[PDB]
């Protein structure tokens, strides 16, 4: 239900 | 690509500000630890979460900017290349 930064951020490919 | 790393002194403090601990972690653990920081110490624009606002804080200063946006791993690397202490190579 939460997404905040966590649903963009995400995106972010750490490779 | 997303190696080991090792925060170092002024780096070990962000991630433990952000609920991180130890000496070591990877590209994962880091990039987990930025976005929570951020958020942690209210650095962006509450109406565009892609849109960081690095103002002058700690981050602010690694990377030399005003504000840089989080779906777009563009100086979020540049930074981090001489930032983030990798190892292997």
């Amino acid at each position: 239900s939460q997404e905040t930064f966590s649903d963009l951020w995400k995106l972010l490919p750490e490779n | 690509q997303i190696n080991q790393v090792r925060p170092k002194l002024p780096l070990l403090k962000i991630l433990h500000a952000a609920g991180a601990q130890g000496e070591m972690f990877t590209v994962k653990e880091v990039m987990h630890y930025l976005g929570q920081y951020i958020m942690v110490k209210q650095l962006y624009d509450q109406q565009e979460q892609h849109m960081v606002y690095c103002g002058g804080d700690l981050l602010g200063e690694l990377l030399g900017r005003q504000s840089f946006s989080v779906k777009d791993p563009s100086p979020l690397y540049d930074m981090l290349r001489k930032n983030l202490v990798t190892l292997a190579t």
